[PDB]
């Protein structure tokens, strides 16, 4: 069995050197023999590739001593109901150097926000992970028009994570002393967390004694909500997928079935805090 | 389309690294935590009649070794993250690494705790014979 978790998607019709392979998987199948690889000297590394590596399948499942655990349970999630921003993504799919993952393209939450990015990927190179520009395509449906202008609006992925950690802090630092994602159908949406959210220990704001959700890379300190000004990474969040509520069908068809007011990720993002709320309180 | 790089066993690991702040100190409380090592490494048929270096462009495994791909040994490149150099380049990935066989069971972790002795070019403990 193997996963799509990390899934190279070059168009390379070749393996790694047994060097430059991150796993047994990925070295090419002229070195493998009896379960192993062997070096096969006069056969040299690969000193230019670019191959990009797809994010799409994270498993937040790790239950490690002081670290808290990113998604909730729906008793949890009701009890911060304070903390709830439904977000949602509209992504782009990756083309020409690569094909077979999805990459961010709108990222939108339930204050209304909807912020682009520029296709951007993990590209493995002989030296490193290369987080960078990628060739990228809008979904070739009719439904999602609206992303082709939205290929050339893209923010660079350093000032779009900036925008979420204004956003967020924004939003709640009245409300709540942390955040609570309300997701449906999470893959994506988790894959793109991995561009602006940071994980540990619970830690302390810097300036005060409330809990950090907020990191800096620049600095490489931690704020609570009021005092993140300049902060970079969302840390320790909170999540909960609605889909895994026992639904059936698409996410707009449950929630007009209770909501007739709302009608584009900010759009799915609003729907989504609003089914959660609708399911969660009443009855 | 695109091929696989990783198995199941490895999902829970690689996820919380590579979301992690500290990628390091996260495998190292996963592991003290029960988790089970990273697996699915590039372990080398080789005919343990090598140096016995630690790091080397080809397998030098002893007899009391095993001679990995290097890429494989290295957690920043398996969660495929920022290596925490200045110059953000590699050390393992391109070399072949040579882990004590009792070690063998958690390369990743066994480069993330150890140094290489920049005299003899052994694993100090493992056995860097100069004091
Ligand atoms: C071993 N393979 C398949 C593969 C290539 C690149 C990454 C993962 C698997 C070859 N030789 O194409
Ligand atoms: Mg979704
Ligand atoms: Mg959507
Ligand atoms: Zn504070
Ligand atoms: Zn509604
Ligand atoms: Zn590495
Ligand atoms: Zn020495």
């Amino acid at each position: 069995n193997v996963t799509g978790l990390f899934k190279d998607c070059s168009k390379v019709i070749t393996g790694l050197h047994p060097t430059q392979a991150p796993t047994h998987l990925s070295v090419d199948t002229k070195f493998k023999t009896e379960g192993l690889c062997v070096d096969i000297p006069g056969i040299p590394k690969d000193m230019t590739y670019r191959r990009l590596i797809s994010m799409m399948g994270f498993k937040m499942n790790y239950q490690v001593n002081g670290y808290p655990n990113m998604f909730i349970t729906r008793e949890e999630a009701i009890r911060h109901v304070r903390a709830w921003i439904g977000f949602d993504v509209e992504g782009c799919h990756a083309t020409r150097e690569a094909v077979g993952t999805n990459l961010p393209l709108q990222l939108g939450f339930s204050t209304g926000v909807n912020l682009v990015a520029v296709p951007t990927g993990y590209v493995d190179t002989p030296n490193n992970t290369d987080f960078s520009r990628v060739s990228a395509k809008p979904p070739p449906g009719d439904q999602f028009k609206h992303l082709i202008p939205l290929m050339y609006k893209g923010l660079p992925w350093n000032v779009v994570r900036i925008k979420i950690v204004q956003m967020l802090s924004d939003t709640l630092k009245n409300l709540s002393d942390r955040v609570v994602f309300v997701l449906w159908a999470h893959g994506f949406e988790l894959t793109s967390m991995k561009y602006f959210v940071k994980i540990g220990p619970e830690r302390t704001c810097c300036l005060c004694d409330r809990r950090a959700t907020c990191f800096s890379t620049a600095s490489d300190t931690y704020a609570c909500w009021h005092h993140s000004i300049g902060f970079d990474y969302v840390y320790n969040p909170f999540m909960i997928d609605v889909q895994q509520w026992g639904f059936t069908g698409n996410l707009q068809s449950n929630h007009d079935l209770y909501c007739q007011v709302h009608g584009v990720a900010s759009c799915d993002a609003i729907m989504t805090r609003c089914l959660a709320v609708h399911e969660c309180f009443v009855k | 389309a695109g091929n696989a790089t990783e198995v199941p066993a490895n999902s829970t690991v690689l996820s919380f690294c590579a979301f992690a702040v500290d990628a390091a100190k996260a495998y190292k409380d996963y592991l003290a935590s029960g988790g089970q090592p990273i697996t699915n490494c590039v372990k080398m048929l080789c005919t343990h009649t090598g140096t016995g270096q630690a790091i080397t462009v080809t397998p030098e495994a002893n007899m009391d070794q095993e001679s990995f791909g290097g890429a494989s040994c290295c957690l920043y490149c398996r969660c495929h993250i920022d290596h925490p150099n200045p110059k953000g380049f590699c050390d393992l990935k391109g070399k072949y690494v040579q882990i004590p066989t009792t070690c063998a069971n958690d390369p990743v972790g066994f480069t993330l705790k150890n140094t290489v002795c920049t005299v003899c070019g052994m694993w100090k403990g493992y056995g860097c014979s100069c004091d």
